[PDB]
Formats: C-alpha cells, sequence, structure tokens
RNA sequence: CGCGGGGUGGAGCAGCCCGGUAGCUCGUCGGGCUCAUAACCCGAAGGUCGUCGGUUCAAAUCCGGCCCCCGCAACCA
RNA sequence: AUGUUU
RNA sequence: GGUGAAAUUCUUGGAUUUAUUGAAGACUAACUACUGCGAAAGCAUUUGCCAAGGACGUUUUCAUUAAUCAAGAACGAAAGUUAGGGGAUCGAAGAUGAUCAGAUACCGUCGUAGUCUUAACCAUAAACUAUGCCGACUAGGGAUCGGGUGGUGUUUUUUUAAUGACCCACUCGGCACCUUACGAGAAAUCAAAGUCUUUGGGUUCUGGGGGGAGUAUGGUCGCAAGGCUGAAACUUAAAGGAAUUG
RNA sequence: AUUAUUGCUCUUCAACGAGGAAUUCCUAGUAAGCGCAAGUCAUCAGCUUGCGUUGAUUACGUCCCUGCCCUUUGUACACACC
C-alpha cells in the first residue's frame, strides 16, 4: 500500500544530513543538510535547522513519490563520538511530522573493534 | 597524602592494564581508572514516543534501544558533572545514588 | 475539532525551567476510570475543569 | 623549574660539555 | 533545471523464493540508454530488509537479510539470499555484564558451490537458585563450547545450500541444536545465529537460481 | 599586432549571460551585555559600478573607443 | 574565550 | 570540514553525503569485574603446535638438600639507536589558521621521525602497593578465584549411577574487601605500617637538615643518546610530613 | 537680575506618528496617575523627604538569569589572591 524508502540520518556533531534515498541505497533523493537550511556555520547541528532541512527532503521525497522510509540514523562513529548529534532527533521529529510514514527506527553508527587509534593524543584536548 | 584507601583507580594484582581513550577529550586513560557509564537512552524519546508510533507503520512498533558505553578521564567526568568532588567520610561510599 | 473536558484531582506539584507549569492528575469525565498526568500553566488546585484538545499524550517531567 | 626541565637542561648543558672537551685535547 | 528524478524507471524487487513474500518494494534507476543500460545499472544493487517484514511476524525484528539483484525479468527484480547480520539494538540488548559471551565463527562452502563465512553467538545464563551474582564459565567450558559450536554449525552447512541453510536458520533449529548439544556444558541460554556472510559467488546458473 | 579575461564602498567579492535597480566579508564610528575586553546584538558613514560616446518604458549590466593589469600567439620597411 | 604584576 | 566562535582547507574537474567492492597496516571494543596468570616489565579474536608454570590431592620418593643474599648474571613499559621490511591511523619536529599586547603554546589542518615487525642494542619510569624476602603468632565477618571433601541436596539424562552448572558445609592457597581495633603511628591511616624503652626469629639493601647535586672528576658499559659508581668547595635556618582554623 | 533669579501677557510653533539591542522599580491601598506640606529660601522644582486622593494587571512559585548564604572540596595562601 506505500513505497519505501531510507532515511539515513547521519546526525554528527557541527552537522545533521538527511539523505533519504531508495531501498537500495545507490540511487539518492533530496541529500539535504543543515547548512543547506542555515547560514552560521554554528547552528549547522541545530535542532531547528535539523528539522527544516528534514521538512524539505520530506517535501521533495512527496514530490518524488515515496511514502514510507525505513529510518537508518547514525553519529560519527569512527573513532570520534559513538554518539548521535543533537540534531538527529529534530530530524526525525520533520519527517514524521511531515506526513511520511516511519519504520523500523535503526542506529547504524560506526563502532570499531579497537582501531584507528584516537585522534588527540594520550593527553586528550587541553580546553 | 593517599587521598583514596586504594588508588584513584581500581588496580591490585596487575600492575599494568591495557588504556581506553576519554570519549569527550581523548585523553589516554587505565581501563580501570576511566568514569565508565553505561547509556541505555532509547533510540528516540525525543518528546516524540507518540509521534514516532502514530507515523509508524508497524503495529505495536516496541522501538529499539540504543547502548552506549561512556569512558570519561576524571576531569571530564568532572567538568560534565557525571561524578562531584565529595566529602572525606561520603568517598568511602561505593555504591551508585 | 475533538472535544473532551475533564477535572484535576490531584495537584502533583510546581514544574518548569523557571518553575511556572502545575503538573495535574487528570480525571476524565466521559469514560472517568483513567487518571492521566498533564501539564498546566495557570494556577490551579483541586477540583478545577480543563480542557484538552489531544486525548493521548501523556505530559512527563519538563527537563 | 620542574625538575624534569632541569635534569633536560642539565643534561643539554653535559653535551655540551662533552663537546667542548672533545674539542679539547 | 534538469529534475532527475524526471527520467527514471520504477522496478518491483521480487526478492524471495522462501521467505514468506515475493515482494519486498520498489526502487527507481535511469532509463537505459546508449552505452547504459538499465539491467547494467542494476544486477549489483543490494536490498536491506527486515525478517519480520519478510515473515510477516515481528518475532523476527532483529535478523535484517540482504538481497541483491540478479536479472530482471519484466521490472521484476530476481535476488537470490545475500547475507545475515543481527542489528545493532539486538546485539547490544543481548551482550551484559556480569556474564561470558561466547562467539564461534567458521568458513565454509556449502554443498554446491556457496562459501559462506558463519558467525554462531551466546552468552552464558544464571541458574535457578544460583546466588553468585556473574555465573561465569571456566573457559575450558567455553573452549570446548566453541569447538562444539563450530562442528554443529560445519555438520550443518556443507549438505546445505542457500534454500536449506535458510530453511533451517529461519525456525532456529540450530540454536536448539546448540544449546541442546552444550547443556550438558555450560547452561548458556542465549544462543544464536549472529551472522552469516557470502564470500564468493559461483557462476550465475538461473537454471537453479529460478526456483519461483 | 590579433584573440580572450579582469577593473564594483577604505580592502576582497557576488550582482552582469538579456533593467524595478547597488549589496555581501573585514576594517571604521555609536549604543547595548559584561567588573572589562573578545565573541555577540542592534544601528549609523561609505562607492554611485575604470574612463568616454552610443543603444535603452527608466542601463553598471548589453554595444563601440580609450587607460591599466594578465595569458597565449605572429613579426621582410 | 581572555583579563598581566603589586 | 572544524570550533566556544572562527579560519587554514575540499568544493558545479561533483566536494561533504549514499551504495557495491578491493588494497594496506594497526588494534582486539562491547563481554571487562575492587576478577586471573606471570619474578617483574607485562599479558584480552579463533585454532593447531611447542615446551613451562602456581595452587590442590597424596599413608609416593630424597632426607637438611634450606632463608636472605655483595661480587656476579637472565629479563626488563615507553622513548631512543643500527640495518632491512612495512608504513593505514595517530603523530616529538616542521609548516600553517585564529586568539593574544606577544603566543614559535593550549585550540584547528597538513605532516616527517616515531607508532608495527625481524635481527641487535639501549637498561631507564610516579619500573608504586611511594610499604624487602623467609618464618611463627595475635580479632571478627562476608563475598570472589582455583582445587579437594560431603550432602535424603536443586537442576542437567543415558539407563541405576556419573561428571556439567548451582546451593549449603567446610578446607587449602590467592587477589582484595568491611568493621573493630588489644595494638601501632605525628597523624593520615595500618591486620600489618601489630606482637618495640616490657626494645633480640633469620637475612639483604638504603638514609643521617635543605641546596650545590645525582653536579664535577675518575673508572666502567653503550654506536649514540646515556646508564652504573659518584664527590668537594661554597651557601643556608630552616626545607619537609600529617592534620586544624580562616 | 546682564550670562533672561523668578512670576505674568501676546506672539513663528520645533523634534516626538509609542521607541533598537538592552535595561530599571514593583505583589494590595501595593504599582501607576495626581497634586499638597516641609527641606534646600531673600526668590526660583522638574529634586528629595512625608502625605492623601483615583487606584488596577498578573503571581501566591522557581533556582534557568544575577547576586548572596551554608555545606563539601583543593591550596605550596596566613601580610591571607593587591
Ligand atoms: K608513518
Ligand atoms: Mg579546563
Ligand atoms: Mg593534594
Ligand atoms: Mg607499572
Ligand atoms: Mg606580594
Ligand atoms: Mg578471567
Ligand atoms: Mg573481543
Ligand atoms: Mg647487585
Ligand atoms: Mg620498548
Ligand atoms: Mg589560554
Ligand atoms: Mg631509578
Ligand atoms: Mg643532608
Ligand atoms: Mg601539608
Ligand atoms: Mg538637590
Ligand atoms: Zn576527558
Amino acid at each position: 500500500s506505500q513505497v519505501f524508502g531510507v532515511a539515513r540520518i547521519y546526525a554528527s556533531f557541527n552537522d545533521t544530513f538527511v539523505h533519504v534515498t531508495d531501498l537500495s541505497g545507490k540511487e539518492t533523493i533530496a541529500r539535504v543538510t543543515g547548512g543547506m537550511k542555515v547560514k552560521a556555520d554554528r547552528d549547522e547541528s541545530s535542532p531547528y535547522a535539523a528539522m527544516l532541512a528534514a521538512q524539505d527532503v520530506a517535501a521533495k521525497c512527496k514530490e518524488v513519490g515515496i511514502t514510507a522510509v525505513h529510518v537508518k540514523i547514525r553519529a560519527t562513529g569512527g573513532t570520534r563520538t559513538k554518539t548521535p548529534g543533537p540534531g538527529g532527533q529534530a530530524a526525525l521529529r520533520a519527517l514524521a511530522r511531515s506526513g511520511l510514514r516511519i519504520g523500523r527506527i535503526e542506529d547504524v553508527t560506526p563502532v570499531p573493534s579497537d582501531s584507528t587509534r584516537k585522534k588527540g593524543g594520550r593527553r586528550g584536548r587541553r580546553l | 597524602p593517599k587521598k583514596r584507601a586504594s588508588n584513584g583507580r581500581n588496580k591490585k594484582g596487575r600492575g599494568h592494564v591495557k588504556p581506553v581513550r576519554c570519549v569527550n577529550c581523548s585523553k589516554s586513560i587505565p581501563k580501570d581508572k576511566a568514569i565508565k557509564r553505561m547509556a541505555i537512552r532509547n533510540i528516540v524519546e525525543a518528546a516524540a514516543v507518540r509521534d514516532l508510533s502514530e507515523a509508524s507503520v508497524y503495529p505495536e512498533y516496541a522501538l529499539p534501544k540504543t547502548y552506549n558505553k561512556l569512558h570519561y578521564c576524571v576531569s571530564c567526568a568532572i567538568h560534565a558533572r557525571i561524578v562531584r568532588v565529595r566529602s572525606r567520610e561520603d568517598r568511602k561510599n561505593r555504591a551508585p545514588p | 475539532t475533538p472535544v473532551t473536558l475533564a477535572k484535576v484531582i490531584k495537584v502533583l506539584g510546581r514544574t518548569g525551567s523557571r518553575g511556572g507549569v502545575t503538573q495535574v492528575r487528570v480525571e476524565f469525565l466521559e469514560d472517568t476510570s483513567r487518571t492521566i498526568v498533564r501539564n498546566v500553566k495557570g494556577p490551579v488546585r483541586e477540583n478545577d475543569i480543563l480542557v484538552l484538545m489531544e486525548s493521548e499524550r501523556e505530559a512527563r517531567r519538563l527537563r | 623549574m620542574r625538575a624534569k626541565w632541569r635534569k633536560k637542561r642539565t643534561r643539554r648543558l653535559k653535551r655540551k660539555r662533552r663537546k667542548v672537551r672533545a674539542r679539547s685535547k | 533545471v534538469v529534475d532527475p528524478f524526471t527520467r527514471k524507471e520504477w522496478f518491483d524487487i521480487k526478492a524471495p523464493s522462501t521467505f514468506e513474500n515475493r515482494n519486498v518494494g520498489k526502487t527507481l534507476v535511469n532509463k537505459s540508454t546508449g552505452l547504459k543500460s538499465a539491467s547494467d545499472a542494476l544486477k549489483g544493487r543490494v536490498v536491506e530488509v527486515c525478517l519480520a517484514d519478510l515473515q510477516g511476524s515481528e518475532d523476527h525484528s532483529f535478523r535484517k537479510i540482504k538481497l541483491r539483484v540478479d536479472e530482471v525479468q519484466g521490472k521484476n527484480l530476481l535476488t537470490n539470499f545475500h547475507g545475515m547480520d543481527f542489528t545493532t539494538d539486538k546485539l547490544r540488548s543481548m551482550v551484559r555484564k556480569w556474564q561470558t559471551l561466547i562467539e564461534a565463527n567458521v568458513t565454509v562452502k556449502t554443498s554446491d558451490d556457496y562459501v559462506l563465512r558463519i558467525f554462531a553467538i551466546a552468552f552464558t545464563r544464571k541458574q535457578a537458585n544460583q546466588v553468585k551474582r556473574h555465573s561465569y564459565a571456566q573457559s575450558s567450558h567455553i573452549r570446548a563450547i566453541r569447538k562444539v559450536i563450530s562442528e554443529i554449525l560445519t555438520k550443518e552447512v556443507q549438505g546445505s545450500t542457500l534454500a536449506q541453510l535458510t530453511s533451517k536458520l529461519i525456525p532456529e533449529v540450530i540454536n536448539k541444536e546448540i544449546e541442546n548439544a552444550t547443556k550438558d556444558i555450560f547452561p548458556l541460554q542465549n544462543i544464536h545465529v549472529r551472522k552469516v556472510k557470502l564470500l564468493k559467488q559461483p557462476k550465475f546458473d538461473v537454471g537453479a537460481l529460478m526456483a519461483l
């Protein structure tokens, strides 16, 4: 009764990407970022920016013709954070509320088996 | 003098424990010394469980939970208030609050 | 526009970042055997009647 | 002075002494 | 000024031959052209599907499946099984402190030509009357149990194709077999087949591939 | 000598490719928060588009010359 | 974010 | 992209982001604990091989064969050195961006040596439990690890019984832990830092106010960096330890 | 009495179309509007001190903002962070 895409929320610190693609993932649809919807150089990760980007992506999705999305959310992962950014929740807010249907919330944050010795040195960032 | 009865870590009979990196500042930490907190916060609460369940195409969806073990150096743990400076007698209290 | 009226029966406590809202135990008039936790900004005491548009949204603590 | 940096400065001084004594024969 | 979605066509993926349902969804791609055929741009696309969506029952919410398109028959993407892995949420809900995790792995070739790497997972459990609050193994029980799991896994595979392997993993009969074969060594509650991965593909062999 | 590019507030740029009409980043000035600067918020000053002619319902924008800077290419008084 | 000495 | 904010920088040669693969090196998450082994440094993916190890059990054997140990030897984190290989990430140096009054730092980006391995050095750490080893005794208690003993035990079945896991009772050895301390200490605290002016179980090492100084010199080891041994002149009334009040 | 002390009369009638970031006071006869008495005085109120008249709104709480108090904590400070 519906047609399935993939939400591909990439909510890092300093930015949140909303990337809705086909079920395969090779073909992209309306890849929108928070920096596209705010120009301050510090609010790209803000919940308002993420919400506006997700609303635009949902409008473009409902103009292409995709109705429901399996949601794959991730942080930077790798070696840096492992923690989803503040804007992912707002982006999913907008995706759910803009008429798109939501399915299979999933965390695809990349987690290593103690690889890629972390950036910052053994004494870390000294602020 | 000696501030803590054993040490500011948990190591008796080992000598060396392989190190870990602070999640917040990336400082190298002994694994037993690092403040370890398991975050089992749900993937999407966002005051939005109702919205997500309504937009869900899955009945009784039972949205999943994200697990993440955070390791802090004591400086970052104090600064972000995972741990707090306790009284001299209250330091001898290992039960969680 | 869905309509439903209820009444506060147990005042829970003061809540809010600035401490403006009050948590209230909401007893419905229709199908009364249900108590709902909700948030109200204005002054409230017991046996006061409230109007809520949404029917199922449990207001949790405001942090 | 940190004792570490005092030791490092002393080591540099000792290296200079070794160089000058190597020159002087 | 271009709107690349105006020249794209949709395809319905009739992915499984055996799970419960042929149809899993739709996918869009640019129209075939002179030096770039639509079937040529396809045949490599893989879809990521939920086993609960495949079987109709929510008791398969984890064990997501990869399926790669192998041929196009009139806007119908015929795939074949490509791999299964647990979700991160499920994996982190199974892994807990105050218990011993045991992971085992094999590399085995199925009956006809199919090469798979299999990852089995399990965790220790507490007894009904146990007072001790960790219930750890003695690591010799762990070595023996993982030997047994590898033996059972290599005995189940190499006599089954992907089709029969799916017909055994979906009812999780292998998990119960591991539980029954290791219940005399350690209780080992949380038996699962955490992952199956494709390593090498054989000749296309459409004759056996078209089983539906 | 030929073909192309460039000149826009005090400095750097979009605007031009088919007129609603000069702005953006930094510095400069004023007020605001702070115990005080910085970051920041709100205001204020700034050229009239390199210089001329021409075309144009009203041209920096398109056209034809000149001054400057640039790349390539050619040289029988 | 920074605010030097007596 | 990155930051508190920026900027260096990549970017209509399609950068960031998505998907399918491959190559490289490093590492072994989550399980991971007041838990284990090792003489220490250290040791955490599977399997095989290779030898070794402590505890336990013993109505087995030897019978003083033992304890600590100058000189003397083996190993010895990281960093560094030599010659090959490898070089992903991080990253002393170096180069750049911003703040600063200056910022040759903290913060951001790139990035050499190094980070990995083989064969040789190096022999140094807050190499710490800042607590030598062996032996005996002096409170109580509960967990935990490995082993052994018993149960009208619970659970697992194969078919009596039995190992497996579990509970209880111990017992030996171990990492520790909590209370109380006769006792000790200046106190913090300590089951050893107790059995010390009522001072002797055995034995090795180190120290004699703070600087100069772990320096100079001599010797010795090292390719080097340096390691070991190691003063004196001179100078000073305090330095220092614990705890208390502001 | 000029650099009008002040009072009064006539006469061109200027900005201001409700206010920017910010910022001050305040919980019931209170804020606000209003004038009166006194003080400063030979004279001069927009000032201040007291007063009365008209007299609301919202709240009956909180530690997010600021400041302060207490407790804990660190100190190599004790003339005590000048
Ligand atoms: K390198
Ligand atoms: Mg700091
Ligand atoms: Mg201290
Ligand atoms: Mg050590
Ligand atoms: Mg002074
Ligand atoms: Mg263990
Ligand atoms: Mg592992
Ligand atoms: Mg010796
Ligand atoms: Mg080394
Ligand atoms: Mg600084
Ligand atoms: Mg030493
Ligand atoms: Mg002395
Ligand atoms: Mg002291
Ligand atoms: Mg006055
Ligand atoms: Zn940290």
